[PDB]
C-alpha cells in the first residue's frame, strides 16, 4: 500500500490543504462527507484511495492528513465548512494563542505545548499505513507556525520516522510583495534548522503565482484560494503515480535521488504547464512539445527568479494524461539544443521523466480548464541563490540595529541563534557558487 | 412620434449579396427540381 | 477562548467606551436589551472575546466602568445601549478628579484601585485564555491620567505576560480646553513608556478636521467624533473576532510593528470615510481605499508624516477582496514614495485580511503606524510643560497632594529620552 | 469496458457503410423510373446542358 | 440623511450620541468567508447501434 | 473604453450641460436618478455608456463632467432641479463672486482661487478613465468665466496632459446682436492664449440658431433652452462614433488630423441638417441624397456668411441612422461637380465621411421629429475671415481711446496684452487670406 | 504543406478580412462554433492552409488581428464568427492612431510591434512549410496602412523566401472617405512595391459600379461589397486547398504574372455576376463567361481596359469543365482585341482549373489581372500629392511626432519612379 501521510502546518498549510484536499476528494469520487458515491472507477480502486484516503467500516474514506495551527480561527472553517464530516475529529488540531509572526514562540514556547499531541496522532496514522512512501509537509517560511512549529516537527520527526522522505512545499518569502516585517528573520532562521532535516523542498512564491494568474489565467484580481488551487495541482502531479497508473511511474523517493544533488542544496523550484483559462484554451494547441517548452520558459516559473541567471542541476518532468513517450523524448531533445537553457557540467543527464495516465482533474469552479495533457517540472536551479541572498541582505539590514529582537530573546531563543543561522546561510550561498563553477 | 423620412430597406451584415450571388437556378434545385418537357430532353441528347 | 478585557476611565473614556459598544453590539447583533437578533451564525461564534454569557441568552459586555464622579454613570446608563452594561461593574467614587493628576493618582486614586482590581480579577478568572487588556482614557483629564494610569501599572504587575492597549486622547495643539493639560499628560506618559505594550495617541481636532473635511458635516458631536475612534479599536481586533484568509490578532499586530521596547506609541487611522451624499456616487475599491488610507489628511492624531517618516505601518482589511491589489497598491506606497520610509527596515507593512466588513460597509481597512512624526506631539507638550513648570505655575496643587516637586523632573527626563530614540532615526 | 465504448463505435461504422451503399442503389433506381414514368406523360427532368 | 440630528426640532440635544448609526449604508447581503463561499462550490452541481 | 470627459465652464457652458445631458440620459436609458430605469435592468449589457458615464458598481452612472462657474446662481438650478441625483455633488463646483465679463478677473484675480479645485478634480477623472481620447471644453467667448477662465483652464490642461484632443461646442459673439458690451474685449483676448492649445471651435453666431428655430422649425419666439438643445444635438453626433459601432468608425483622434490644415487654423463648423418639425416631415420625404444638400444649403446650415462665397477647405461629414454609403457617395460626388458651392481645387480630397448604425434620438418636449437619418458636418473654411477681422474691427473702435480698460489694469492686468492680442490677431487674419488663391 | 497566415490591419482590414472568414468557413464547412459540419471529405482535404487544428475537432482560423482600438474588434470578436478565433491573437493598443503615419508607424506603431511580431512568429513555425503571408488592410487610413506597411518590413527581414499578399484598398478616383489620403497612399506604396510580391489595387467605387450595373442591387451596404471581395479572394487560392486537373498555388501565379520586381499591382474579378431577376436570362458556360471576366464593369479598380493593355492575366476556374474550352476560348478572346494586349509576350494569359465550385453554384470562376491602366491610379495620387505637398498642407502632424520632411520627397521620387518604369514597358 503506497501510503502518504500529509502534514499541513501554518495558516497557509491549512488553507492550501483545504484546496489540495478538494482535488483529492474529486480525483477519487469521495463525496465531501466521507462516503464514495457507490461506484467503481479509477479512483474507487482500493489501490487508488489508499494512497491518501483511509478506508473504514461504512465507506468513511478518512484523510491521512494532520492540519495543525495555533489560532483556532483558521481550522474552525475546516470544522464548520463543506468538509466537516471528513477530517476525523482530532486529525485537525488547534491551540488557543497564535505565534505572532515570531519563530521563538513557534519553537521555544507556544510550540512546545502541542508537539507531543501532534506527534502522537502521526504515530497513530503511520501505524494504520503499510508503506508510508513519505510525510508530505506544507508550511510557510514567514509566519511563526510554518517557520517555528514546522521546524520543531521536522526535527522531532527525524528521530522518530528516520530515513523516510520528508518532502516539503513552502511559500518562501516573495521578492517584492511581503506580508510582514519580521519575515527576514523567521525565514533565515527556519532554513538553518530544517536544512539538515528536510529531503526536498519544492518551494513556491506568492508573487509569482499571482502574475501567473494574470498573464495566463486572466483572473485579474486573484484571491488566495485561487493561487492555492495551482499550489495543489503540483501536489497531485507529484503524488499521482502512487495512485493512478501509467507508463513510467515516479515515486516520493525518486525525487530526492534524481533532483537533490548534494546533502544541502535541496530546494527545487517548481512550475506547472497547461495554465490556461477555460476560455483561451480550446482555441490553441496544448501538445507535449508546447506544454514542455512552456515549463522551461523564464516566466511560467512559479518562483520570482530567472533561470537565465543560473545553471540547472536536475529537472523532473512529471507528465499526466494522453502523453506519448515518443513526443516527450523529442520535446526534451529540443530543450537540450536550446542554449538559452544551460545545464551544469557535473550533470550530463539531468532529466527525470514520469507519465501517469490519469488526465488533470477539474475542480468545480476554477480558472484552469479541463485539459488532457499536463507537466510539472521540478528544477534544482542555482538561481535560488539570488533569492537566498536578498533574504540575507534583509536579515543584516535590521540585525545591525538589533531590531525586532526584544521579542525574540524574551521568548527563549538566545540572541546567539541569529548569528548561528546567519553564518550558516552565508555558507549555503558560498556553497551554491562552487557547485555552479564548471568543472576544471 | 412616427417613422418620418424614406425607409430604405438595408441589411448591414450583408445577406442581400449572398442571396444574389447564389445563382437562382439551384435555389430552385435546393427547393426542388425542374420538370421540363420530353422533347427538349430528347432533342438535346442528340445535338448538344 | 480568545477573550480580551476592555477598560475605560473618566468621562472621556466612558463616552468612547459607550460608543465602542454601540458599534460592536450592532456588529455581533446585540439589541439595546441584551438578546441576540442577528442574521448570521458568524456573529455568535467568537462573541466570547467581548460579550460574556448569562441565563436567557443575555450576552453581557465585559468592562469595568471607572470614574470618580457619578454624573457620567447616569450618562452611560441613560444612553441608548446603557441597559446592557453589568451594574456592579459601575465602580464610582463620590469626589471628582479635580482635573488633576495628583489626587487622581495618589489620594483619591489609591482609595479605589482595590475596588477596581477586585472586579478586574473577578472578571479575568472566568475566561479560559486571555490575551490582554484594553483601556481608553484622556491624558488631559484627571481620572484617566490619574487613576487609569495607576490601573495600567497595577494590572501590568499582576499579569506581566498579557499584552496591553491604551487609547489615550493626547492634548490638542491649537485649541486647549484644560490649562493643566501639560501637567496631567507629562506624568501619565512617564508610566506609559514601560507599563504599556501598545499606545494609540489620538488628538481631538484630528477628529474635528476629518469629521469636517471628509465626513463633511459642519456641526459634529462627540459621538460622531467618538465614532471614528471606536471604528479602529474595533478594526484592530478584526481577525481576532471574525474569520478570514490572513488572520492577525493583537499580539501578532504587536510583534511585526515595534522594533524596540520603548518606541511603541502609534498613529491610528480609518480608511473608508466618505459622506453619505456621495456613498452612491463613488465606486469603493482597494486602490481608492489605500490612497485615502495613507493620505495624512486622514490621520487620527494631529501629526504630519511629512515632518518625519514612518518606521513601520500596518493595515488590516475587511470585506471580500483580492490579494493582488493589497500588494500592488501596497508596494506602490513604498516604491513610488521611498523617502518617507526608514531604510533600515526593508519591508514596512503588515497586511491582514478578513472576510467580514463592518455592519454598513462592503470593504474597509484601518491603519496604524509607528512614525518619527510623533516626536513633535511630545516636543510641543514639552514646550507646553517646560515653559510652565519653570515658573512653578500650578505645582502647589500637586506638591500639596502628596508627591514632591522632584517627581516632575523625571517626567521630561524620559520624555526627552523618548525623543532621543525617536530623533535618532530621523 | 473501455474497449466497449470503442467496440460499439466501430460496429456503428459497419452499419453506416452498408446502409449508405443500399440507399445509394435505391436512390438511383428510383430516379431512373422517376424519369421513365415522366417520359410517358410527356415530361422529363432537366439535366444541365442536356 | 441623518439618523439622529443635532440641529433638528427636538428638545433635548444629546451631544454624546452620534448622528450616524453606521459608517455607510451598503452592508454585503450575506456574510460569507472566501474559505467558505469558494470551498462550498463542490456542492453547486450517444450511439445508433448500442 | 474610448472615453472622453467634458468640462462646462461659463454660464453658456453649464447651461448647455443643462440641456446636453438630457440627450445622453435619453440615449442609454439613464433616468435622472442616474440608474437603469428600475425595470429593464439586466446584469450587464454594454460599454456604450463609457464615453460620458462611469459605474459606481451598484448601478448608478455618474457622468464624466466638470461643472465649474464663478456664478453659483446658474449652478443651483441643476443642484435643485430634475438632475440633482445625477451629477456627483463634489465635481460640480462654484465660486463666490463672478468674474463679471473681465478677462483680468477670469485669468488673474478670481480664476486663481479655483484652478486648484478643477485640476485636482480633472485629474481624478483622468485617473479613473483608462484610455482618454479628448477634452470637451464647453465655453462661451463673452463673459469673464466663459472666456477668461477657459483661457487659464485649458492652459493647465495642455501642459499637464499634452497630446489630448480639445473640443468646443459653445457660443461665439454674435455679429449684430449682443448681450454684453465687453464681448469684443473678452473674445479678442481669450483667442490669444487658445491658439496653440485649442484644436476646435464654433465660429458662427447664435442668431443663426435663432434663424434655424424660427424659419426651419415651425416655432415662433425661440428661447435659450431651444438653442442649447440644438447645440447638444451636435455634440451627440460628434461623439456618436465613440459609443455606437457603425459602418466605418470615426473616433475622436482624427477629428484632429483631418480638420486642421495649419496649426493656427482649427475652426470647424457645426451644421445639423434635418432640423425639421413634425408638421413638415409628415409632409416631406427625407433622403440622404438631399440631407447633405440641405446641410450645404444656406437655409438649413447656421454658417453665418453667404455660402455663395463660402470657401470650404477641410470637410467632415458624420451620419447617423438609415444611411447607405453610395447615396452618401452619389450625393458627395454630385456636390463636387456642382459649382456654386465652391470648394478648394488644391485639395482634391476635401471630404471625409462617417457612418453610424444608430438612428438619431429625440428628447420629449422638443420640436424635432425623430428622423430616420441625420448628418453632422464640421468643415474648416476660410470664409471666417469676413466674420473674424470684423470682430477685430469691433475691437479697434474701443482700442483707440481706451474704453473699459481701467477695469482691467485697475484689477490685475497689464496693458501690453491689449496690444499683444492685436498683432497675433492680425497675424491670424494674415494666415487666413494667405491660403486663398496662390495656386491658380 | 502550403499554409498561409492571415493578417488584418486597421478597421478596414478588420471587416473585409473578417468577411473572408465567414466566406471561407462557409466554403470549408466550419460552423461558427468552430467544429465541422459539412457534406464532403474533400472539404477537409487541405484544411491545414488557413486553419490550425486546436482540440477535439475544431479548426480555429490562424490570423493575427492588429488594430489600435478594441472597438473595431468589438464588431469582429462579437460577430457571427467571432468565437471561432483565438483570443490571444486579438492584439490591440489603447489610444488612437488617427490616420497619421508618425502616430501609426512611429510613436504608437512601434509600441505594438513587439506584441504583434511575437504572435506572428510563434504562429509561423508552429507549422512545417510556410507558403506566405496574407495581409488585409487599406491604404487610406494610417491606423492600418501605417501598421500593415511596417509589419511588412519586419516580416520580410526574417522571411525572405515567403510570398507577400496584401489586399490594399486604394483610394477611389472621384471622392475620398478621408481628406489625408494622398499622403497615406504614397507613403504606403513607396516600400509596398519594394517589399511585397502581390498587392491587389481594389477601390470602393468600382465595387460600387459593379453592384449598380451588373448586379442590380439598389441599396447594398458594406456587408455586400465585402462578400464580393471575399468570395473572389477564396478563388485566388482555390488550388492550394481544392484539387484540380491543373493546380496553381499563390506562388506559381507569382512567378508567372510579375516579370519585374516593380510590378505587384493586380486586379481581381469574379465570373457569376448578375441579378436575381436575370438568372434564367443567362447561360452559365465558359464561352458565355470569360467575356465578363474581361469586361470593364467587372473590374474592381475602376481602370479602363480600353485604356489598359493587359500585361499578364491569370484565370483560375472552378468546377468540372473542359480544358479546350479554357484554352481555345482564351485565344478567341485575344483575336478580336489583339491591339489592347501586349505582343512581346507569346501567351499573355495563364490558366488554372479547379474541380470544386462554391455552394449554390454548378460552375464558377474568378479573375486576376495586370493591365496598362493601373498607371492612371498612380498618377492621380501623385496629382493629389504634389498639389497638397506644395504648400505643406497636412505636414505639421507628420513632423509633429518624429517624421522627417525628406521621407515625403523620397516617397514622391519613388512614386514617379514607378510611373517612369511603367511607361517604358509599353
Ligand atoms: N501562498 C500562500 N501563503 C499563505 C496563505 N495563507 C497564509 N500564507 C502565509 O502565511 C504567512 C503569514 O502568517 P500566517 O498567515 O498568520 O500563518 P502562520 O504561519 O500560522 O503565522 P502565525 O499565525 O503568526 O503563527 C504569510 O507569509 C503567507 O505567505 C495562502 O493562502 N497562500
Ligand atoms: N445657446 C445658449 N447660449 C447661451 C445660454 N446662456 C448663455 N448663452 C450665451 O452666453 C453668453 C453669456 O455671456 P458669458 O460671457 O458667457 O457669461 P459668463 O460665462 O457667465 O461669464 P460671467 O457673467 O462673467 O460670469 C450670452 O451672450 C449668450 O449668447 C444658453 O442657455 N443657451
Ligand atoms: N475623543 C473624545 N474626547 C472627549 C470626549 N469628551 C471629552 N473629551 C475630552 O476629555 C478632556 C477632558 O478630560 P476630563 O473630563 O477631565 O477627563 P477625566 O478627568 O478622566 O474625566 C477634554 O479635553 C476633551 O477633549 C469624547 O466624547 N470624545
Ligand atoms: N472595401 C471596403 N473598404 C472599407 C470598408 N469599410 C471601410 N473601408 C475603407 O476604409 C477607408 C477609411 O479609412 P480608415 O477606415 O480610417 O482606415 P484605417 O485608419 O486603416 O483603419 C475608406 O477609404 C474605405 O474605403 C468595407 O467594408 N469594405
Ligand atoms: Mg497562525
Ligand atoms: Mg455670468
Amino acid at each position: 500500500m503506497r501510503e502518504c501521510i500529509s502534514v499541513h502546518v501554518g495558516q497557509a498549510g491549512v488553507q492550501i490543504g483545504n484546496a489540495c484536499w478538494e482535488l483529492y476528494c474529486l480525483e477519487h469520487g469521495i463525496q465531501p462527507d466521507g462516503q464514495m458515491p457507490s461506484d467503481k472507477t479509477i479512483g474507487g480502486g482500493d489501490d487508488s484511495f489508499n494512497t491518501f484516503f483511509s478506508e473504514t467500516g461504512a465507506g468513511k474514506h478518512v484523510p491521512r492528513a494532520v492540519f495543525v495551527d495555533l489560532e483556532p480561527t483558521v481550522i474552525d472553517e475546516v470544522r464548520t465548512g463543506t468538509y466537516r464530516q471528513l477530517f476525523h475529529p482530532e486529525q485537525l488540531i488547534t491551540g488557543k494563542e497564535d505565534a505572532a509572526n515570531n519563530y521563538a514562540r513557534g519553537h521555544y514556547t507556544i510550540g512546545k505545548e502541542l508537539i507531543d499531541l501532534v506527534l502522537d496522532r502521526i504515530r497513530k496514522l503511520a501505524d494504520q499505513c503499510t508503506g508510508l512512501q513519505g510525510f508530505l509537509i506544507f508550511h510557510s517560511f514567514g509566519g511563526g507556525t510554518g517557520s517555528g512549529f514546522t521546524s520543531l516537527l521536522m526535527e522531532r520527526l527525524s528521530v522518530d520516522y528516520g530515513k523516510k522522505s520528508k518532502l516539503e512545499f513552502s511559500i518562501y518569502p516573495a521578492p517584492q510583495v511581503s506580508t510582514a516585517v519580521v519575515e527576514p528573520y523567521n525565514s533565515i532562521l527556519t532554513t538553518h534548522t530544517t536544512l539538515e532535516h528536510s529531503d526536498c523542498a519544492f518551494m513556491v512564491d506568492n508573487e509569482a503565482i499571482y502574475d501567473i494568474c494574470r498573464r495566463n489565467l486572466d483572473i485579474e484580481r486573484p484571491t488566495y484560494t485561487n493561487l492555492n488551487r495551482l499550489i495543489g495541482q503540483i501536489v497531485s502531479s507529484i503524488t499521482a503515480s502512487l495512485r493512478f497508473d501509467g507508463a513510467l511511474n515516479v515515486d516520493l523517493t525518486e525525487f530526492q535521488t534524481n533532483l537533490v544533488p548534494y546533502p544541502r542544496i535541496h530546494f527545487p523550484l517548481a512550475t506547472y504547464a497547461p495554465v490556461i483559462s477555460a476560455e483561451k484554451a480550446y482555441h490553441e494547441q496544448l501538445s507535449v512539445a508546447e506544454i514542455t517548452n512552456a515549463c522551461f520558459e523564464p516566466a511560467n516559473q512559479m518562483v520570482k527568479c530567472d533561470p537565465r541567471h543560473g545553471k540547472y542541476m536536475a529537472c523532473c518532468l512529471l507528465y499526466r494524461g494522453d502523453v506519448v513517450p515518443k513526443d516527450v523524448n523529442a520535446a526534451i531533445a529540443t530543450i537540450k539544443t536550446k542554449r538559452t537553457i544551460q545545464f551544469v557540467d557535473w550533470c550530463p543527464t539531468g532529466f527525470k521523466v514520469g507519465i501517469n495516465y490519469q488526465p488533470p482533474t477539474v475542480v468545480p469552479g476554477g480558472d484552469l480548464a479541463k485539459v488532457q495533457r499536463a507537466v510539472c517540472m521540478l528544477s534544482n536551479t542555482t538561481a535560488i541563490a539570488e533569492a537566498w541572498a536578498r533574504l540575507d541582505h534583509k536579515f543584516d539590514l535590521m540585525y545591525a540595529k538589533r531590531a525586532f529582537v526584544h521579542w525574540y530573546v524574551g521568548e527563549g531563543m538566545e540572541e546567539g541563534e541569529f548569528s548561528e543561522a546567519r553564518e550558516d546561510m552565508a555558507a549555503l550561498e558560498k556553497d551554491y557558487e562552487e557547485v555552479g563553477m564548471d568543472s576544471v | 412620434f412616427n417613422l418620418y423620412g424614406i425607409p430604405t430597406p438595408h441589411f448591414n451584415d450583408g445577406r442581400n449579396m449572398a442571396k444574389t450571388l447564389h445563382w437562382l437556378h439551384e435555389l430552385q434545385m435546393k427547393r426542388g427540381a425542374k420538370i421540363v418537357s420530353k422533347r427538349v430532353d430528347d432533342f438535346k441528347e442528340k445535338f448538344q | 477562548m480568545r477573550e480580551i478585557v476592555h477598560l475605560q476611565a473618566g468621562q472621556c473614556g466612558n463616552q468612547i467606551g459607550a460608543k465602542f459598544w454601540e458599534v460592536i453590539s450592532d456588529e455581533h447583533g446585540i439589541d439595546p436589551t441584551g438578546t441576540y437578533h442577528g442574521d448570521s451564525d458568524l456573529q455568535l461564534e467568537r462573541i466570547n472575546v467581548y460579550y460574556n454569557e448569562a441565563t436567557g441568552g443575555k450576552y453581557v459586555p465585559r468592562a469595568v466602568l471607572v470614574d470618580l464622579e457619578p454624573g457620567t454613570m447616569d450618562s452611560v446608563r441613560s444612553g441608548p445601549f446603557g441597559q446592557i452594561f453589568r451594574p456592579d461593574n459601575f465602580v464610582f467614587g463620590q469626589s471628582g478628579a479635580g482635573n488633576n493628576w495628583a489626587k487622581g493618582h495618589y489620594t483619591e486614586g489609591a482609595e479605589l484601585v482595590d475596588s477596581v482590581l477586585d472586579v478586574v480579577r473577578k472578571e479575568a478568572e472566568s475566561c479560559d485564555c486571555l490575551q490582554g487588556f484594553q483601556l481608553t482614557h484622556s491624558l488631559g483629564g484627571g481620572t484617566g491620567s490619574g487613576m487609569g494610569t495607576l490601573l495600567i501599572s497595577k494590572i501590568r504587575e499582576e499579569y506581566p505576560d498579557r499584552i496591553m492597549n491604551t487609547f489615550s486622547v493626547v492634548p490638542s495643539p491649537k485649541v486647549s480646553d484644560t490649562v493643566v493639560e501639560p501637567y496631567n499628560a507629562t506624568l501619565s506618559v512617564h508610566q506609559l513608556v514601560e507599563n504599556t505594550d501598545e499606545t494609540y495617541c489620538i488628538d481631538n481636532e484630528a477628529l474635528y478636521d476629518i469629521c469636517f473635511r471628509t465626513l463633511k458635516l459642519t456641526t459634529p458631536t462627540y459621538g460622531d467624533l467618538n465614532h471614528l475612534v471606536s471604528a479602529t479599536m474595533s478594526g484592530v481586533t478584526t481577525c481576532l473576532r471574525f474569520p478570514g484568509q490572513l488572520n492577525a490578532d493583537l499580539r501578532k499586530l504587536a510583534v511585526n510593528m515595534v522594533p524596540f521596547p520603548r518606541l511603541h506609541f502609534f498613529m491610528p487611522g480609518f480608511a473608508p470615510l466618505t459622506s453619505r451624499g456621495s456613498q452612491q456616487y463613488r465606486a469603493l475599491t482597494v486602490p481608492e481605499l489605500t490612497q485615502q488610507m495613507f493620505d495624512a489628511k486622514n490621520m487620527m492624531a494631529a501629526c504630519d508624516p511629512r515632518h518625519g517618516r514612518y518606521l513601520t505601518v500596518a493595515a488590516v482589511f475587511r470585506g471580500r477582496m483580492s490579494m493582488k491589489e493589497v500588494d500592488e497598491q501596497m508596494l506602490n506606497v513604498q516604491n513610488k514614495n521611498s523617502s518617507y520610509f526608514v531604510e533600515w527596515i526593508p519591508n514596512n507593512v503588515k497586511t491582514a485580511v478578513c472576510d467580514i466588513p463592518p455592519r454598513g460597509l462592503k470593504m474597509s481597512a484601518t491603519f496604524i503606524g509607528n512614525s518619527t512624526a510623533i516626536q513633535e506631539l511630545f516636543k510641543r507638550i514639552s514646550e507646553q510643560f517646560t515653559a510652565m513648570f519653570r515658573r512653578k505655575a500650578f505645582l502647589h496643587w500637586y506638591t500639596g497632594e502628596g508627591m514632591d516637586e522632584m517627581e516632575f523632573t523625571e517626567a521630561e527626563s524620559n520624555m526627552n529620552d523618548l525623543v532621543s530614540e525617536y530623533q535618532q532615526y530621523q | 469496458q473501455d474497449t466497449m465504448v470503442q467496440e460499439l463505435a466501430l460496429a456503428n461504422k459497419q452499419l453506416l457503410m452498408v446502409r449508405q451503399a443500399a440507399l445509394h442503389q435505391l436512390f438511383e433506381k428510383e430516379h431512373q423510373q422517376y424519369q421513365q414514368e415522366l417520359n410517358e406523360k410527356g415530361k422529363a427532368f432537366y439535366m444541365e446542358r442536356l | 440623511p441623518k439618523d439622529y440630528d443635532i440641529e433638528g426640532p427636538e428638545e433635548v440635544k444629546k451631544l454624546c450620541n452620534s448622528t450616524y448609526r453606521r459608517l455607510g449604508t451598503s452592508e454585503p447581503p450575506v456574510w460569507i468567508s472566501e474559505t467558505r463561499e469558494k470551498m462550498a462550490q463542490v456542492c453547486l452541481n450517444k450511439a445508433l447501434l448500442n
